[PDB]
RNA sequence: GGAUUUUUGGAGCAUCGACCUGGUAUUGCAGUACCUCCAGGAACGGUGC
């Protein structure tokens, strides 16, 4: 089976999405699609060296996208 | 799968430059769907002032970044 | 459908990613090379053809330099790793 | 009518003719200027075009602001806390106002990023000697009332007020 | 079928566009015809190699896959596919 | 779903994959992450190289732009649609 | 309305600095052609006016902030949470005391 | 200004509703901890106005020892008051009532039906103070500290329970060593649980607890707070013993337990007080941290489904039949009618009756189609 | 939805844009990479190696 099937069913839960460029944005992803499109809502980003801005809407995509941290209060044998 | 539009460029001169600051010069002799092109004639420039003759070579299309045509075409 | 999943179960048990089916079988850790030099070694969840890897308490360690590099690690409970950034992947670790 | 931020959300704000993002609020006759950081430093260019704005002041830190209009006013006097919220200011429109003592561009000067500057039509350009101590205040403005800086201007600048 | 900024970019054939390509030159130039796959072809183009140095080609061709941005011109901004 | 299609002809900003980002109308959006940005303005920021040297920001205005799914990583909504 | 509401809290500010009854400074106000309306209690707004002068009399208390300073109210906040829970409980007795009454009625 | 008799009654009235706000919300019962949680906030922030509202009245006395021998005063009197009136009789042409004079402060002092929060609390959030898994109070969220625990001894040979296990000792021996840097550590998980303490209780006196913690720090935890039976007088900072209280007296006021030593009382005094504070954390919330755990052991030994069911909680009409067609009547004040049949059964009507009986027609059949007025008049007035 | 153009990863030198001084011809109607040339100083900045 596909994981982005088990990524598509996560609602207003606060992820940490760790770009490839040095970019990590901690926020309550609001939207998952097939395409590993991530649509959160009131995230922080942090660059490479920089400082972690607040933004109120993020969209960010599959491919530029190189981890992801889920919290701890989430089991995984029910989203599989 | 749509095929580029070479027919243009074909059995012309033109000058193509690949990645890593690499460029050939040549003539086109086909086209392929995953934008790979062969050259005949083809003289490669390094970032000295000679240049090094090939005869023929075929370049990939995950390398090729832009390619102008010499001749009218 | 149904041969599908079958013919994926066989490519899964027997192919290039049945060391990972160990990590699934008797929940062994593994560890995996990111791109951007960051090792992380922990028990794979679940996995998929596309080597999308889904971590439970992994270790991410890397080096960092200030000289000489430090090795600064982290501890992440739970994670999901995208199988482009995937390099190596070790089935038994040293330690 | 007092500005707000409504009157800047219901601003037209688009692209100038410097391939800039400007926001047009001519026509409003403002007394005060106020509530500014609505923009959230999405602006290039703000025009201030017919107001009533006696003092220009009550600016808020905008980073992103690099032109200003403050044609057609009745600005008699200058704020000194322009230097602090706007660092990267280059252009100055402050024609046809009501400075007349030499004393009001003093702060004009503590702008270090600050190149144009327009000073037209005012009563402190027809005092002697006007450009002289424009220029040996602020050394950084390039463009003075559309008018380059001179060598000799800079020399006789230097030589007075010694 | 066809992507919106694809047809974007296919209606802007015959102005003066300018792509970039992935090691930062800028070639701005009239576009002769283009392709669904991001394929510029483009005449009178200005190439600039990362450095400044604008030299003048004739007949150049950029791939989709180092074409980073493709600025159009103005005119193409009341177009209805868009709206 | 329609997520992507929420946030069309708003004052949007894109960062790059180089860096750089591009703030303007996203118009018109595709299934490979293109964006049709009117009046785009791309701003890079550009290296100190010294001890006392501040880091500063290039802006430049292009107008309509044809940003494709390659270069682009993450895009935030900065304006509302005037 | 406002300035009906500055002239009585005026007169009940004058009225609570006297030593007596009837000798106040609104009683010889009114011989000195000073039309004054709200002193008489036939009209709704000596209710209101009676009620700032006792207003203006709890403020001159001793411990109302004239010589003394009150510390179990304004350094104390579990005083504060008794004495709203004492308030509480007053009010519950009191409708305990009013339900009564109704079915003492009924 | 009346800042003596106008000033501290309206401070008193302030206080007084502030008062009367409380008693409101604590005679009002709760359904649910959330909403509890953010009464209670709402009561402190509440309380901490009174307070603030008290410290400022009570400052306006010094002006007021001087005043009050003008003001009780049987000399002076109705010459400054004929004085201030003549000063308050100016225009009276703003005809406009103010209502607003004291029931603006029960109106701010109070809530609305669709959201149960004051006028100043209204941009206050339970969402800003707590996080998702701590649950407004209920439990405490230990996995961060669990990881950076894992982190800092460098070893995955520790659970949640064995973290958990590990933080409920008090006054055991630890788990590593106390010049270690696992001190960095317990002092931001003491840091944490403070805040924690402060957040499950927003009621209750902070600074006077903070004031008792330091002076049971003080006077008992730094002259031998656990007595013996080396074992009968121990150091929380030099970590040795002692044969006697006169010899650890002796020893107090030493150069190694001065500043000689890296765990004297100069240096790690502060991770000995973020000790101390973590032990009374621990001592003050041992019921939250065991609904803690025991919500731990339950989401453990349940499964996935359980897991995850615990943590998501016409035209045509109006075009056919005439309507939606301007008429004007100019009886009944030039009233509007959408119909030709609307407007004729309006005509044998009360309001065209009451029209025409101001013009004195009587109500007849003539009058049926009259429109105008001189035309009904002209009518009226030829039979 | 995994095989080259988008989404399961290639990860001190050269050039250009400016700043300041003098001579020089064009006085002209249009939707723009950039527009006259020479000489002198610079202790301005970006990009690639």
């Amino acid at each position: 089976m596909k994981l982005v099937r088990f990524l598509m069913k996560l609602s207003h839960e606060t992820v940490t999405i760790e770009l490839k460029n040095g970019t990590q944005v901690h926020g309550t992803i609001t939207g998952v699609d097939v395409s590993m499109n991530t649509h959160l809502k009131a995230v922080k980003m942090t660059l490479k060296n920089r400082e972690p801005v607040q933004l109120e809407t993020l969209s960010i995509r599959g491919n530029n996208i190189r981890y992801f941290i889920l919290p701890d209060s989430l089991p995984l044998d029910t989203l599989l | 799968a749509h095929p580029p539009e070479l027919k243009k460029f074909m059995d012309k001169k033109l000058s193509l430059k690949l990645n890593g600051g690499r460029h050939v010069q040549g003539i086109l002799r086909g086209f392929d769907p995953f934008m790979n092109l062969v050259i005949d004639e083809c003289v490669e420039m390094a970032t000295s002032g000679q240049q090094n003759n090939i005869g023929m070579v075929v370049i990939r299309g995950n390398s090729i970044i832009m390619l102008e045509a010499l001749e009218r075409v | 459908p149904e041969e599908l999943q079958k013919r994926e179960e066989e490519e899964f048990n027997t192919g290039p990613l049945s060391v990972l089916t160990q990590s699934v079988k008797n929940n062994t850790q593994v560890l995996i090379n990111c791109r951007n030099n960051k090792k992380l070694l922990g028990r794979v969840k679940a996995f998929d053809r596309h080597c999308n890897m889904v971590l439970e308490n992994v270790k991410e360690m890397w080096t960092e330099v200030p000289s000489k590099p430090v090795n600064k690690d982290r501890y992440i409970s739970k994670m999901f790793l995208r199988g482009d950034s995937v390099i190596v992947v070790l089935r038994n670790p040293l330690i | 009518v007092k500005l707000t931020a409504e009157l800047i959300e219901q601003a037209a704000q688009y692209t100038n003719a410097v391939r800039d993002r400007e926001l047009d609020l001519r026509g409003y006759k403002i007394p005060v200027i106020e509530n500014l950081g609505a923009t959230l430093d999405q602006f290039d260019a703000i025009d201030f075009s017919d107001n009533e704005i006696r003092k220009l002041d009550g600016f808020p830190l905008l980073r992103r602001l690099k032109t200003l209009l403050v044609n057609n006013n009745r600005i008699c006097r200058i704020g000194e806390g322009l230097d602090q919220a706007l660092p990267c200011l280059t252009e100055l429109i402050l024609t046809n106002n009501s400075l007349v003592e030499l004393g009001d561009l003093d702060p004009l000067a503590s702008l270090k990023s600050l190149t144009y500057l327009s000073i037209l039509r005012n009563p402190v350009t027809n005092k002697k000697h006007y450009r002289l101590y424009v220029i040996y205040k602020v050394p950084q403005v390039r463009v003075l009332d559309f008018q380059k800086v001179k060598l000799k201007e800079r020399q006789e600048a230097e030589k007075m007020f010694k | 079928s066809i992507g919106v900024p694809i047809k974007v970019l296919h209606e802007a054939e015959g102005h003066i566009v300018t792509c970039e390509t992935n090691t930062g030159e800028v070639y701005r130039g009239k576009l002769i015809e283009a392709e669904d796959n991001m394929n510029c072809q483009m005449s009178n183009i200005t190439v600039t190699y990362r450095d400044g140095r604008v030299a003048q080609l004739e007949q150049v061709y950029i791939r989709g896959s180092k074409i980073r941005f493709l600025i159009l011109p103005d005119m193409l901004k009341n177009a209805p596919m868009l709206k | 779903s329609s997520k992507m299609l929420q946030h069309i002809d708003y004052r949007m900003r894109c960062i790059l994959q180089d860096g750089r980002i591009f703030i303007g109308t996203f118009k018109a959006f595709d299934k490979h992450m293109n964006l049709i940005l009117c009046d785009c303005d791309e701003f890079r920021k550009i290296k100190p190289k010294n001890s006392k040297q501040a880091e500063r920001e290039e802006k430049r205005v292009l107008g309509l732009v044809l940003l494709r799914g390659e270069n682009l990583v993450s895009m935030t909504v900065e304006g509302p649609p005037p | 309305s406002a300035f009906d509401l500055d002239v009585v809290k005026l007169t009940a500010q004058f009225v609570a600095r006297n030593g007596r009854q009837f000798l106040t400074q609104l009683m010889q106000k009114e011989q000195r052609n000073y039309q004054f309306d709200f002193l008489r209690p036939q009209h709704s707004l000596f209710n209101y006016f009676t009620k700032l002068v006792e207003q203006y009399t709890k403020i001159l208390i001793p411990p109302k902030g004239l010589f003394s300073k009150l510390k179990k109210e304004a350094e104390n906040p579990r005083e504060v949470l008794d004495q709203v829970c004492y308030r509480v409980e007053w009010a519950k007795f009191q409708e305990r005391e009013r339900k009564k009454e109704e079915e003492e009625k009924e | 200004m009346e800042t003596i008799l106008e000033q501290q009654r309206r401070y008193h009235e302030e206080k007084e509703r502030l008062m009367d706000v409380m008693a409101k919300e604590m005679l009002t019962k709760k359904s649910t901890l959330r909403d509890q949680i953010n009464s209670d906030h709402r009561t402190r922030a509440m309380q901490d106005r009174y307070m603030e509202v008290s410290g400022n009245l009570r400052d306006l006395y010094d002006d007021k020892d001087g005043l009050r021998k003008e003001e009780l005063n049987a000399i002076s009197g109705p010459n400054e008051f004929a004085e201030f009136y003549n000063r308050l009789k100016q225009i009276k042409e703003f005809h406009r009532k103010h209502p607003n004079e004291i029931c603006v402060p029960m109106s701010v002092e109070f809530e609305e039906l669709l959201k149960a929060r004051e006028n100043p609390s209204e941009e206050a959030q339970n969402l800003v103070e707590f996080t998702d898994e701590e649950g407004y109070g209920r439990y405490l969220d230990l996995h961060d500290c669990y990881l950076k625990y894992i982190n800092l001894k460098a070893s995955e040979k520790l659970d949640y329970i064995t973290y958990l296990s590990i933080f409920d000792q008090l006054f055991d021996i630890p788990k590593e060593r106390k010049n270690a840097e696992y001190k960095r550590y317990l002092e931001m998980l003491l840091e944490y649980l403070q805040d924690y303490t402060d957040r499950v209780k927003p009621l209750q006196d902070q600074n006077e607890l903070f004031g008792k913690i330091q002076a049971e720090f003080e006077k008992k935890w730094e002259n031998g707070t656990f007595p013996g039976w080396e074992e009968r007088a121990q150091r929380l900072f030099s970590t040795k013993g002692k044969s006697l209280e006169s010899l650890d007296t002796s020893l107090f006021a030493k150069n190694p337990k001065s500043k000689g030593t890296k765990r004297d009382t100069e240096r790690n005094k502060d991770i000995a007080f973020l000790e101390a504070q973590i032990y009374e954390y621990v001592e003050i919330l041992g019921e939250q941290r065991h609904l803690t755990h025991e919500n731990v052991q339950r989401k453990q030994a349940r499964t996935g489904e359980e897991r995850e069911e615990e943590e998501e909680e016409p035209y045509w009409l109006y075009k056919l039949h005439g309507l939606n067609i301007n008429y004007n009547c100019e009886i009944c004040g030039n009233y509007t009618y959408r119909g030709p049949k609307a407007f004729q059964r309006h005509f044998a009507e009360w309001r065209h009756a009451h029209g025409m009986r101001c013009l004195g027609i009587p109500n007849t059949a003539h009058f049926a189609n009259v429109t105008q007025i001189e035309d009904a008049v002209s009518l009226w007035a030829k039979l």
